[PDB]
């Protein structure tokens, strides 16, 4: 009830010093479907409370982690000392093909490797040594970036001079990108200083060529970062509607695709979040519209291809409809295996953008309900889409520290918690049964028709598994 | 398309004809790739000779590292003590980081807190930061005591460490008495096995300094142990098992062991077991003190042997059959116990098995990496089976560390072929896996890589990694394997012959080709 | 040729060209081979559900068996007792092939004697052989006792056992006072457990039917345990272990782990531990006795049940959770003694590693054989894994077993595709693994044939096999594992994930074509 | 010394009864290198004592497992329980090519698997059964062999009679072979129990047939298993030489290679003792000559090719010594790498009945010395033909003992000790390097120049193995 979650909220505040409770109070609330704007509900995208536990990565995350380093091409040094680069490689399944280590980099970690000589002198001749280095090294590549660590930013290094000049060398992109992880307060500024800074060096190269030959029906995948093959999966129904995809953001992402990009009739925007920066940009630029869709679960895909089809001309929407009509037999067999399986069944989900509104349709789609859902670092106006699809009186985080969370889960008691690594170890333990919102558990894709059977299979598996009426010894 | 009774996964699901369809549409689309015979003469180009000395010739750049920063070593290391939150001073992302590298090998929750300083703290300092974020965190977890370390852009800015934690207590945000031991530690300088050592000394020094006179020595006639940087639960499990097999006291100082193995009953404990305050307050009375891992413990040798007057003992960490002799007869020197009849028998058992196994582990090659501590015990075990170690790789090693492995490599007619690379990364390795070929590589889940490339150039050429070391992420419970002691030499003895057995099998394995050789009995 | 340098063994020395051609030349020249494309066309014909069906038809012919005869089963029993040697009347052959058999699969000397009956000997009977026998044995191996167990010739003629052992000992060639235990022991009748079976009850008979009055149940305060026929060390170690750690008093009769395993210390030990003559004497004054492997263990539940009036408690091997938690639990209600809290934390860890692992173990189908209680325990942990057991396979098991097993399937939805195949043969399961296939295989290395020629029909076709069972002689150590208990599941549950990732991995290897699901984190 | 070495075997023997050692004392000698007959010195292949530890396998080892089971096209039947069968199933490396279960059957354990009723009721209904459901199952099979278990001798089974009417029916060669355990006293009478069994019913087949192209030229290996190759590794050497090589005994043999024999011009026999009895048969119906030759080792195989040759031509002569000019650097590498290391090492060896002489000459080749050596289960000529190989006053043993061994081995103190499965693992816990002499440690094949290098290799990682220093424990 509105009354029992409300007094939850201010129950579990009562741990916490003044300043940290007085602040964060703000970033918890008990949902109305009703209101139209997040802030008289919940603030958020503000500085975390230290010692707390916030789930919250730092903006190399955001720029290095998310945005570029799925671009296959290129090559992306991480510019500070060792361990950014180390604890981040291969570590999100940004799924992509190619030759690596000869044509594509994404699983390699590449870094200047600072140590004191490099803080106390600056790392600018370094940086400079390194670029003619992975030059000889690795010839194939198809452009170059630094991610700046967090001692870039202080130590007075200029990676821009260096970017400019080499790059102007070596007849290469080289794209200096500030992503120290002081700046920001969470992974969020790091995807906009990541945006800033496709656009100011890689999206207007082919500004005035006009040799690529363009269909009315192009279009690109914006923030979908195939993650366990997501865009692969969501993909091949665009292309199967009719339509063409000439670039996708940034997963399986090649820099051609990127350049190639503002020659696309519409632009398709997945996650909002990361990559709404730049296709404002593109649309104020080059004109170009986007629209955000969604393509977890039956329900939201049909939607999706349904909108998508209605911006483009008869041919296209009677195309939208023979692939509704090809897949809606594969789709309502997995549901009708898996939903007397998962039914009735509630979620809490903690993720960080664009995945706790987004998956909230294809549970429902199992007769799953999500009780409860919150933001790693969103920002409001991710919030006002989020109440909307949350049902009324569940409960909404912003930011949650990991105490408040497992204080709500124990009250909440939830059958199922969709989260991420930090989180899952806890609550296997707690005897609740976890599946990983971010890598998908290693599982996936997750998105589109293909992705929905697993996504079905994999809630059950991991909800029904029979581990979890073995937790308390028999001998009591 | 998915059937509902058989559901593909994303392998192989793409391996479909209508997603191989669209993958080579686009790749010939939009993607601009390089022909495939460019892809193929570059890639056959790097296996070679001409290659590996344009790679070795770097001096700026690093590919695919094989060590971390030191704040993850000073978070494991604070995770040995009692009811203690590792607390980091200085960006949050790192602390993100710490956990999920923790969390993927461990597979174990890893409880760790921030102060989370922003752009604005680095103009004003970390003070704010230190004073609020121990504030909360002691009123949110509880813990006992709370140990700081610091990310780089904190070391970068200078904050003083001792100076906010005095002013946190003295302002009155957490109790004077609270403990809170700290140690700076610079990711540019070192790795996390030297972060691990300063969180140590710290600890160490917090609580023994002030007082030294009421101490004496040799008074609680106990050995304390210091670990030092370890993943694996077994190394803490078996060293404790043989110190009470031998009857010795002991004190392991930096014990993660309870917390890093959880069971799942129902309830998540943030914490368990570890150090106690009073076993480190108290550990000055100790007869001596051992360091299991030397390379990495320099910084605490040294405020051991001269702020507590022990006489560390000077022996390798206790891996293979010499070393782990070494260590037990040492033990027995301190302690004065005997080494008991169960201990022996374990040593005699190791040996059979080293007997029994000798013929297929002779003479095999091997590339190896590792944390220097680690490497260095392995290279003995290797030479001490008649094993050739060819290619051994410390990405954080040293010098010193270098010539003392160079030494034991020249101790052993089986070490001929071998050689000690330092600050060469698994890029470097990579280049020399396929110049010079080694049968197996023994190392990380890193090397899951560099096999995947030598498989490429061919079936010949390729190098199957055997994963001992940290970080392992892509088996299962390996953490829970021990690498120390008689147990663990039989351990990693068992893994070897097996993987060359494995081996075997596999090349054997073809009809009328080559299972002529693809025998029963081995 | 030989470059002395790389000196090559069979494997790939005759991989070398003129080796090469050498053998083509005696292959088309001498041979008569059937053409290529006829053994193609007959390979593919057995993969088929045609030919299954032919091969499941087979009433006279048994290819590739997975039982082997009693007398091992006695001679491993034997082996149990202190200062016992086991002694085979029979004929010879059957000796050297069991100390074979045994010395590959541990890896240890096995001793062994025959009183080695001839033709004549066939004629007359073999009482000389048996007088001179049991004289030469005692006198030259000095072993405190003797059990006499037979070969199938002796079984044949009829040799009368009790009345050759006491006919010795009346004629004055060995003590009347010298423990001469007997059992006969068929090879036509049943398998080597159940050797094992008569072998024990012979002994625990011997040692306490003549003297009853004395004896008062549950007066010593020790649970007896008889663990059947078992060949891994770890199984021996763990069930004594926990009992220990429990605090329960108990009695482990035939206990063959310190012999199968003797340290290489420079001296030679023919016998090593053992169960004493006065454990097996005051045997019957335990509260109980435990059997651990029921199945092969009849003939003696029948006396001890009969003669020691011991109510043996029904249950099943310990194998997995379950059956550990019931054995744990039992154990507890007979010894008074409660289960600690080290143990409840030992099953946590467990369940945590089963809750770790459950994603990639789920649904996974197996086919698995062995003896009967083992078989039974698997089948019964990977349903609470949740794994699919399609095809399990006991050679020597029964109708009752069959119904049991049955039972257990059907208690779990995981059983749904499982079917129990009793006195069938490896052949019929490589028929049942190509028509329906499993993901992978469980069972000893007889299986690494199957393996061989599924990956001969395809790839794509191929089930890995999965080592647990008995005899294992293509890896080594493996002996030393431990199935049973939580420490068991831990080990199971540990080489399985591990065996399906690093299968995973094999599959996704390949580069820029399904390396894109070959993940550093699994 | 002499009167020591006679002390040892007297003071030996003294903890035996008088039955079995006034027996014993017969089959252990001091060897004398002067003389000509073994029966002064030693008696043999006479009944083991009870109760003493006898190495000996029975005569179902010897024709099943010898002679029998490498033909790799025939498939054979273990005929009573299941036991013999299992334990010696690929136990033996007799290597092979062919698709196994499809037209190559040697790992293969065939068997009727006799259960009581069997026994009581009797075997041959069963045994027709077994036959008829061979063939439908394996149809390219070109053979089929019973070997008989202890019971079928026992029960009065006939399968001469089954052996006979099936084989007419099917038109296919059916072998009944009486290889039972209790016929004999080791694994020696099943080689003649075999060899008389493929003379009687698979030798004569083309007896008449006179469709084969002979040259003068073509030989046949005889008593060649091919363990480890070693037959192949043998084949090489001949054809290099010139000569044909017809067919193999039986390693890697085949039922058409065996009926083809008769046809060759000299039968060269490697293994006297398992087939001199067909050897003599084919001298005597065929008229064709045998001579023992020896592979091991550089000095025996060019004195054996050297011998053979002379047998033939000059073109042969004359290509014998340039294949011994080709391999001889070869060889004389391995010496220069190998004997160094393994100079002046004294060796022990306890194996069945033709490699206890055979392989001294390739010991000595590396310089190590045969200080004692003996025989399973060896008939006088083979000690005819050892005393001259071995050297003065040397402990020679026939059915030696597990007991007499050990002590043998305590008071002589060997470096390395070559032997099979059963005596190894005493050994190496007694801390003396041991070979296995049977199996060659599954390594090999041991055989010719080729095989050499392989044997010094081994003898060398073995007898230097860092493992033999590390035995006592460093604390006393
Ligand atoms: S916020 Fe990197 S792990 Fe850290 S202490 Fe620095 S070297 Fe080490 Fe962000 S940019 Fe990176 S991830 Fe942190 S570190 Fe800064
Ligand atoms: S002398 Fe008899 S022929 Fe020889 S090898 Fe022995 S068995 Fe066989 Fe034995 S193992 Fe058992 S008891 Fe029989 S069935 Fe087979
Ligand atoms: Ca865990
Ligand atoms: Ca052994």
């Amino acid at each position: 009830s509105r009354e029992e979650v409300e007094s939850l909220i201010q129950e579990v505040l009562e741990v916490y010093p003044e300043k940290a409770r007085k602040d964060r109070n703000k970033h918890l609330a008990v949902n109305d479907p009703a209101v139209t704007q997040s802030k008289k509900c919940i603030i958020s995208n503000k500085k975390s409370q230290p010692g707390l536990m916030t789930i919250r990565g730092c903006a190399y995350a955001g720029s290095k982690g998310v945005v570029w380093g799925p671009i296959k091409d290129m090559i992306h040094i991480s510019h500070g000392p060792v361990g950014c680069g180390q604890y981040s490689r291969a570590g999100r399944r940004n799924y992509y093909i190619g030759t690596t280590g000869v044509n594509a980099f994404v699983t390699m970690n590449f870094t200047s490797d600072f140590q004191e000589k490099d803080i106390v002198f600056g790392g600018d001749k370094k940086l400079a040594k390194l670029i003619d280095e992975v030059e000889t090294l690795f010839p194939l590549n198809k452009g170059i970036s630094v991610q700046s660590e967090c001692p870039i930013g202080l130590i007075g290094d200029d990676i821009e001079s260096v970017s400019k000049v080499k790059g102007a060398e070596l007849s290469k992109t080289i794209v200096p990108v500030r992503c120290e992880g002081f700046r920001g307060v969470s992974q969020s500024l790091g995807h906009h200083i990541a945006n800033d800074a496709v656009r100011d060096w890689v999206l207007g190269k082919r500004d005035e060529d006009t040799t690529f030959a363009s269909t009315p029906y192009d279009v690109a995948i914006i923030g979908d970062y195939n993650i366990g093959g997501d865009a692969w999966s969501s993909r091949i129904l665009l292309e199967e509607m009719g339509l063409r995809c000439v670039a996708q953001w940034s997963g399986d992402g090649s820099i051609s695709e990127i350049e190639l990009t503002p020659k696309v009739k519409l632009n398709l925007v997945h996650c909002y979040r990361s990559m709404n920066y730049i296709s404002r940009h593109m649309e104020e630029k080059y004109g170009i519209p986007w629209m955000e869709y969604n393509f977890f679960g039956p329900t939201k895909t049909i939607e999706s291809l349904r909108a998508i089809a209605a911006k483009f001309d008869e041919s296209i929407q009677k195309k939208c409809e023979e692939v509704i009509a090809k897949y809606k037999p594969e789709w309502e067999a997995v549901v009708a295996k898996y939903r007397p399986r998962l039914e009735g069944k509630r979620v809490m989900l903690y993720i960080g953008g664009l995945r706790p509104r987004h998956v909230i349709g294809a549970y429902e789609d199992l007769g799953m309900e999500v009780v409860g859902t919150g933001y790693e670092f969103a920002h409001n106006d991710d919030y006002d889409r989020t109440m909307k699809e949350m049902g009324d009186s569940t409960l909404l985080y912003d930011d949650v520290t990991g105490y408040e969370f497992e204080e709500f889960v124990k009250r909440i008691k939830p059958d199922l918690i969709g989260s991420g690594i930090k989180e899952k170890f806890i609550f296997q333990k707690m005897g609740i049964p976890f599946r990983e919102m971010h890598s998908w558990d290693y599982s996936g894709p997750y998105h589109g028709f293909d992705g929905f059977a697993i996504f079905a299979r994999d809630m059950d598996m991991t909800l029904n598994n029979p581990c979890w009426k073995k937790l308390q010894a028999p001998w009591e | 398309s998915q059937q509902v009774d058989k559901i593909k996964a994303s392998y192989p699901l793409f391996l479909d004809q209508d997603y191989k369809d669209m993958l080579a549409k686009k790749r010939d689309g939009f993607e601009e790739k390089y022909p495939q015979d460019k892809i193929d003469e570059v890639f056959q180009w790097t296996t070679t000779k001409e290659y590996q000395e344009l790679n070795f010739q770097r001096e700026a750049l690093t590919v695919n590292p094989a060590k971390a920063c030191q704040p993850l070593g000073a978070v494991l290391c604070a995770l040995g003590f009692e009811k203690t939150m590792p607390y980091v001073h200085g960006s949050q992302g790192c602390v993100a980081y710490f956990r999920s590298y923790f969390n993927r090998h461990f597979r174990e929750p890893v409880s760790c807190v921030s102060d989370s300083m922003t752009e604005d703290a680095a103009v004003f300092g970390g003070q704010q930061n230190m004073k609020d974020g121990l504030q909360n965190c002691k009123a949110t977890y509880k813990p006992d005591m709370i140990a700081v370390s610091t990310t780089c852009m904190a070391e970068v800015i200078g904050d003083d460490l001792n100076a906010f934690i005095n002013n946190s207590k003295k302002e009155g945000f957490i109790p004077d008495e609270f403990p809170v031991p700290f140690a700076h530690t610079p990711s540019f300088v070192g790795s996390h096995v030297t972060g691990w050592d300063n969180m140590f000394e710290g600890i160490a020094r917090y609580f023994t300094l002030k007082s030294m006179d009421d101490k004496v020595v040799g008074s609680n006639k106990k050995i304390n142990i210091v670990p030092g940087f370890e993943t694996y639960l077994g190394n803490f499990r078996v060293i404790k098992r043989m110190l009470s097999e031998m009857g010795v006291g002991y004190s392991l100082l930096s014990d993660p062991e309870e917390v890093l193995d959880t069971p799942a009953d129902g309830q998540f404990r943030m914490y368990a077991g570890g150090t106690t305050q009073e076993e480190m307050k108290d550990a000055p009375n100790a007869l001596n003190t051992v360091l299991l891992q030397p390379w990495h413990l320099e910084k605490t040798k040294k405020f051991v042997e001269g702020t507590w007057k022990h006489e560390v003992p000077k022996l390798n960490i206790p891996m293979g059959l010499d070393w782990t002799d070494e260590f037990l007869m040492k033990v027995s020197e301190i302690s004065g116990q005997p080494i008991p009849a169960s201990l022996t028998k374990e040593r005699g058992r190791l040996v059979d098995m080293m007997t029994d196994s000798h013929t297929w582990l002779h003479g095999k090659r091997f590339a190896l990496w590792g944390d220097p501590d680690f490497v260095m015990g392995l290279v003995k075990f290797l030479l001490e089976l008649g094993c050739e170690p060819v290619h051994i790789l410390c990405h954080n090693g040293n010098k010193r560390w270098k010539k003392a492995v160079d030494a034991i490599l020249a101790a052993s007619p089986y070490g001929k072929n071998a050689t000690v690379y330092i600050g060469k990364d698994l890029w470097h390795l990579r280049s020399l896996v396929f110049t010079d070929k080694p049968d197996f590589m023994i190392g990380n889940s890193y090397g899951k890589f560099i096999q995947r490339d030598t498989l490429h150039k061919g079936k010949e050429f390729e190098v199957p990694l055997i994963r001992i070391g940290f970080p392992i992420f892509d088996r299962h419970h390996l953490h829970r394997s021990t690498t120390l002691g008689y147990e663990g030499a039989m351990q990693i003895l068992t893994t070897l012959v097996n993987s060359i057995l494995e081996r075997l099998d596999e090349e054997t394995r073809g009809m009328q080709a080559t299972d002529y050789n693809h025998d029963l009995v081995r």
